[PDB]
């Protein structure tokens, strides 16, 4: 027989704030509005960790989203994500408050700094989950896909605690912020022997590359629809709101707007993104193999018996020229009134 | 640096995987098993340290007598010397079980100047072996490394990557790495060293009885804190919906698509 | 000569015949109907027709037969040689709507399919019945009918051949309007003269084809594909006859230089997985268990590596062949965006003689400065040749090309091949067919189209007609 | 039952060489012209198969995989035919069949209709009928694997007469019936000067035209062997 514990002890499911140098990840927002619809299954309260350099100001921007307590680690050794100072103020963080569960995002730092505490307590840890059951018994069940997807797998973890879990980004919605904030902040402390590390960082260079095609998973693609060059910028302007990679068709390629690399199809790149928006392309067979099992296709074109009607998940008739422009416009209407 | 050691997995040769509604095990297909695509990553990455600094190349599996042939086959790519970790006491793992046999085993095997691991397994996806075998080990650890530009005889300086950021360390030795996908192109396994011997190596199998912590608590099904419950094909569904009605009657519905997919555009 | 132009009377009569939907005229034509992938030449028809049925086709090729109107046959557009281009501008047929399979004998192995079919989807719905077309041209949206009128093979030709091995009944439309059965699901045939195997490779010129019957073979499950790396083209192309002759026959042979796989790596983005070496095999074999595939290529690596090859890798798994055969299929796309323009060159010689000709494209481009990358197969003797424009200026170029082409098509002929392997002649290679074959030759052809087609309506001056 | 095994062992990847049905009746006339009997002729009907490889376990992986594709539906049995001596005691069977057929009767006419595969042994029936309808003796065989046909009609005893008039009735019905079956005139033997007549029942006036054109290319003054294949059809 085994030998059980008692999850009384361990009470409250925290959420470990991600941020870079203060800016917090949006993942952050959508676990605090899942923890605190679990912990209301099971009565406990709600935590987040705090870790960083100069970030103690970002903690009562925590407390608008129904967050009981804030611990804030505020050493100057947090600049930057080393494995050792972080993992050693998570280890003493449980030592002190001992949570029921901690729920960190599938960002690269929470899929490493979560194995790192797991494996040094020896209790579970599920990846990059969907799905966040709460039993009435203090057992987490994490759903999570696996074989690439191809199957869904029910993990429970019945004996140690804390019980971690990854969580996908944008698979939770974040909660409306409360009118008044309750709680309150706690500023811990840690030795500086714990904050030292082998690993010193250089430099922290953003991004400054142009993704391929076949590694974006979104993707706004224009075609013979866009009449002339300078048309572009409306709507490359659009792709960046949403984040997307800007493709075309084969006449794209022979007016010169765009880079061979950029073209779909099968004279170009076979693609499976997670979002493709076809502006003025008809659904021809060169172009459909060579984006036909993307997730979600929306097309936009003025003959509603294009072929691209038959393969698109939602397909809206009408003229891009005047959607994508009064669109836009759109984007600064519910977000900047 | 010199001692490297390489932890490769054998997976099943297609990820295209469906269950049986009441089985309750895997409609797996039929078993041409291989040596996984990402781990190739992590072999050619060995590679390419070891032309520049000239040391040997280990490889390291944990799993039944048959991923003893991903061992050799690592062997056609030109890794040195294989270990196997079969035991019956060892199935049954999850994460923290497989990182910590696997830890065990390369105590047993000596000191390494650097483990490489692969970004993640194709079966169980979940991409966390490497950084907690490297706690068991006691060792630093960079996770998704895209681009080594330093490789020096003590330590190495790496483009860790984020979702918007790259990252630049300068990790000593002894470390662990896990590579990511499209670091390298890998190399082939050649015919011409299939035929050496059948190749010069001969796998060192390990059990329970050969590990420096011969307890089997902490192995297996037994040192395992999770367990699947059940598995199940995932419900997705195609609905083809249409919008007509020109303005921004379809530009509302474009927003409100955007929008309820978080793209927030 | 003799060409009616087609007036406002002539599209009523047409709509009587065909419904007015699927006939485009004028303004409604679209630019995609002008041109195939040749691009040199461009010429608009004045009726564009969408046809369905082998009846709505008789009764075209009936009325302009009638009013002496010339008449066009069109698949996807994808030929290269300029031969579905209406140069005087008549009725355009398009079958891209005939696109069903009628019917898939299971007993006979046969299946019957409509002009129109692409080749994409034929070669999907026989494999979902564990059945296969082994004919493998480059672009999978070919009409089938397209590739049966210009004969058309690929990749598997050394073991399986081409198109015309697989063709086993046509129902063809004349240019007079009658439907003549030519084959049908038999195997055997020595009954009159082959009037089917005439239609394969006459690009349009002697008859609409409006059903096929095609061949299929039991479908292979394993695959497993060799690369080896040599010294250089002529120790490459060498051991072909000796892979052969051990008696395990290869999918596809394929050889490629390191300047061609250095195009493909700065197109895809990744590296190629050894690229230590200058030139290269990319064999494949196939079989139906794991055993027999491995007796047959542990047979020709064994054998290649006692003449000088410097390794064999074997390439086994769905990952290492998608990292070795899109750089293969990204060949084309990778020449075409290293260059402004490009011309094609498409020459099978003697498979003996495949290393002295690409050795001698070599000298070529250093003696005309030129880039002509080049790649083929070395199983059959068929060469991809591209001469690329890069940066030279419009009256550079036009006397750079014509040098070019001219010397690679003159020592071709010395060394006792043809024109087109692949291709076919259309409109841009008849000179190159009258250099090659004689004039008597060539009497002879147009002899032919004058039995199929006296008032020479079906496709004028192509192939044959004024070389 | 001999026709239809053909496609199950196609569609098993294990192709043969050669596909031979033999019904017992021809087999009785090389048995007399031999001299010797046939190994086994317990039966009606036999499909001989030959395989071809380079080593031993090429070809007992090929031919046992049709030997236990042919037991699991419904053969009486699978005997197997793999030194010399045994190749050359029913080979020489199948290899003296034409001379066996010409030793029994006193003249004969021949036919080499080609028909779909799966049509084959509705031919063979159908020749059978018309053997015992017109009390001629029709001997018939041919390769399984194709639908080639070679099918003869003796002569036996008949007067002259009587001979003309049953050659051209079993003759004219059995070019008929092809064409029913949508099959050709010749798959081997060609059309030459003595199948001109039935080549223009199967293809039209209209297929004949384009033949006839075609050798007023090649051949203007009609010097190149006239009246033959498409000429007077
Ligand atoms: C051998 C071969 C290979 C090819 N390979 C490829 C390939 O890999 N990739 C590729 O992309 N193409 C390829 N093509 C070209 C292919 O035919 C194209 O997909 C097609 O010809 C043109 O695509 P398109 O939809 O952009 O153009 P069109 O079909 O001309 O686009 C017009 C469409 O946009 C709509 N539209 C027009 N104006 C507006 C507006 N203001 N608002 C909204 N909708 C509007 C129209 O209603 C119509 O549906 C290939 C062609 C050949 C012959
Ligand atoms: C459907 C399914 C869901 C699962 N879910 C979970 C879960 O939520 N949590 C959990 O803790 N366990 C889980 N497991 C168990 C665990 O993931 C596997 O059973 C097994 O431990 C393989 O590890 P991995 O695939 O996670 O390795 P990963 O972490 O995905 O692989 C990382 C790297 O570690 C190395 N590596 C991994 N496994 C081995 C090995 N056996 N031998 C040598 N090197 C190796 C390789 O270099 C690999 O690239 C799940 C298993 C299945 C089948
Ligand atoms: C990227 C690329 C790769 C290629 N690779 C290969 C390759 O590997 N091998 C190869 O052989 N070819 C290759 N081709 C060209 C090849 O010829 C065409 O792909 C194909 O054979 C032409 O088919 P279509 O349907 O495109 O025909 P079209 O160009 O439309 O027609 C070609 C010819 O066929 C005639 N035709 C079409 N349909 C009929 C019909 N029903 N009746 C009578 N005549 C008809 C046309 O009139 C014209 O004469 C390639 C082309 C491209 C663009
Ligand atoms: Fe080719």
């Amino acid at each position: 027989e085994k030998v059980a514990i008692d999850k009384s002890l361990y009470r409250g499911i925290t959420v470990y704030v991600d941020h870079i140098e203060g800016q917090i990840h949006p993942v952050t927002f959508e676990l605090i509005g899942k923890a605190r619809e679990l912990a209301a299954v099971i009565g406990h309260p709600v935590y987040a960790l705090l870790m960083g350099t100069n970030i103690t100001e970002k903690a009562d921007e925590l407390l608008k989203y129904g967050v009981d307590k804030v611990f804030v680690y505020d050493k100057p050794e947090l600049k930057h994500f080393v494995i050792e100072p972080y993992a050693n103020v998570l280890e003493d963080f449980i030592e002190k408050v001992k949570p029921s569960s901690i729920l960190v995002g599938a960002t690269n730092v929470g899929r490493s700094l979560a194995p790192r505490v797991a494996a040094r307590y020896r209790t579970g840890l599920t990846a990059d989950c969907t799905i966040l059951e709460m039993k009435e018994n203090t057992d987490l069940v994490q759903i999570r896909p696996a074989f690439g997807g191809n199957i869904m797998a029910q993990i429970v973890t019945e004996n140690t605690r804390p019980q971690f879990c990854t969580v996908r980004y944008k698979v939770f919605t974040a909660p409306e912020r409360v009118n008044e904030p309750w709680g309150d902040v706690e500023m811990m402390d840690i030795e500086k022997a714990k904050l030292v590390s082998a690993i010193e960082v250089m430099e922290v260079i953003k991004k400054e590359k142009g993704i391929d095609l076949s590694e974006a998973e979104t993707i706004v693609a224009v075609g013979r629809g866009v009449k002339c060059e300078k048309d572009l910028d409306m709507i490359h302007e659009f792709a960046e709101k949403i984040g997307a990679t800007v493709a075309c068709t084969r006449p794209g390629i022979e007016a010169g707007w765009f880079d061979a690399r950029l073209q779909i199809g099968l004279s170009g790149r076979t693609v499976k993104p997670k979002l493709i928006i076809a502006l003025g392309i008809s659904g021809a067979v060169q172009f459909a193999a060579g984006m036909q099992n993307s997730e979600y296709i929306i097309a936009i074109n003025s003959d509603p018996k294009a072929p691209i009607f038959n393969i698109a998940h939602c397909g809206m008739v009408g003229d891009l020229y005047e959607i994508l422009p009064e669109l836009l416009t759109m984007i600064e209407g519910p977000e900047n009134n | 640096m010199s001692k490297i050691l390489v932890c490769i997995k054998q997976v099943p040769g297609t990820s295209n995987v469906e269950v049986d509604p009441e089985t309750g095990v895997l409609i797996r297909d039929g078993v041409e098993s291989k040596l996984n695509p990402y781990d190739l990553f992590g072999l050619e990455t060995a590679f390419r340290l070891k032309e520049q600094l000239g040391g040997t190349i280990t490889t390291l599996s944990m799993g039944p007598m048959q991923s003893k042939e991903v061992l050799m086959e690592s062997f056609y790519m030109g890794a040195d010397e294989g270990c196997l970790l079969s035991d019956r006491k060892f199935g049954g793992a999850d994460v923290v079980a497989t990182s910590y046999t696997l830890a065990q085993g390369t105590k047993r095997l000596g000191d390494f100047d650097l483990i490489i691991c692969g970004k993640q397994t194709t079966d169980g996806d979940t991409a966390q072996v490497g950084p907690e075998m490297a706690e068991f080990l006691g060792i630093p650890h960079v996770t998704n490394v895209i681009k080594i530009l330093a490789a020096d005889e003590k330590g190495l300086t790496l483009q860790m990557n984020m979702e918007e950021s790259l990252e630049i360390q300068r990790v000593p030795y002894p470390c662990l790495i896990t590579v990511d996908k499209d670091i390298y192109t890998p190399r082939l396994p050649s015919y011409k060293r299939k035929l050496d011997i059948s190749k010069n190596p001969e796998i060192k199998i390990l059990t329970l009885k050969d590990m420096y912590d011969t307890n089997e608590k902490k192995y297996g099904l037994s040192g395992s804190p999770t367990q699947v419950e059940r598995i199940f094909p995932p419900e997705s569904n195609v609905e083809k919906t249409s919008f007509e009605g020109d303005g921004k009657v379809l530009a509302k519905a474009l927003l409100g698509i955007l929008t309820e997919k978080k793209y927030l555009g | 000569m003799n060409y009616k132009k087609v007036e406002a009377s002539d599209i009523a009569a047409i709509k009587e015949l065909i419904p007015a939907e699927r006939v485009f005229v004028g303004t409604e034509i679209g630019e995609d109907f002008s041109h195939d992938e040749l691009g040199s030449i461009h010429s608009y028809p004045e009726v564009l027709i969408k046809v369905t049925s082998t009846e709505e086709v008789s009764k075209i090729m009936k009325y302009a037969y009638e009013h002496n109107i010339p008449v066009v046959v069109r698949g996807s557009g994808t030929g290269l040689v300029g031969a579905c281009v209406p140069l005087f501008g008549g009725i355009m047929l398009e079958t891209t709507l005939m696109n069903n399979i009628l019917e898939l004998d299971t007993e006979n192995l046969t299946v019957t399919v409509e002009p129109g079919v692409l080749l994409m989807e034929l070669s999907k719905f026989v494999e979902e019945n564990d059945l296969f077309y082994p004919p493998d041209p480059g672009e999978k949206s070919a009409t089938i009918a397209g590739n049966i009128s210009t004969n058309a093979g690929g990749m598997r030709a050394v073991k399986y051949g081409v198109t015309r091995d697989y063709v086993r009944g046509l129902t063809v439309v004349l240019a007079n309007g009658e439907i003549i059965e030519l084959g049908g699901k038999i195997v055997k045939n020595s009954s009159g003269y082959s009037l089917k195997d005439l239609v394969i490779g006459s690009e349009g010129t002697l008859c609409v084809i409006t059903k096929a019957i095609l061949k299929l073979l039991p479908l292979p499950k394993m695959t497993l594909s060799l690369l080896i790396p040599f010294e250089n083209i002529s120790d490459a192309a060498g051991i072909v006859p000796k892979i052969i002759k051990s008696k395990a026959i290869p999918t596809a042979i394929e050889f490629m230089e390191r300047q061609t796989i250095l195009f493909a790596e700065d197109f895809l983005g990744k590296k190629f997985p050894d690229s230590s070496s200058n030139a290269y095999i990319l064999l494949t074999f196939d079989g139906n268990t794991k055993e027999q595939v491995e007796a047959e290529y542990e047979t020709v690596a064994n054998l290649c590596l006692a003449e000088g090859a410097k390794d064999v890798y074997i390439v086994d798994t769905v990952e290492r062949k998608d990292s070795v055969w899109s750089a293969r299929g990204a060949f084309l796309e990778a020449i075409k965006a290293s260059t402004t323009e490009m011309d094609e060159c498409d020459v099978v010689v003697p498979r003996n003689r495949i290393a002295e000709f690409i050795e001698f494209t070599h000298d070529l481009a250093k003696e005309m400065d030129v880039r002509i990358p080049s790649f083929g197969h070395a199983g059959d003797g068929n060469l991809h040749i591209y001469v690329c424009r890069d940066e030279l200026c419009q009256a550079d170029w036009e006397a750079k090309l014509a040098e070019a082409m001219d010397r690679m098509y003159a020592k071709a002929l010395t060394f006792e091949g043809l024109v087109s392997g692949e291709h076919g002649i259309g409109y841009a290679k008849r000179k190159y067919l009258l250099n090659d074959f004689g004039t008597e030759h060539l009497a002879l052809m147009a002899g032919i189209k004058q039995t199929f087609d006296p008032k020479n309506l079906l496709n004028p001056k192509k192939v044959c007609q004024m070389a």
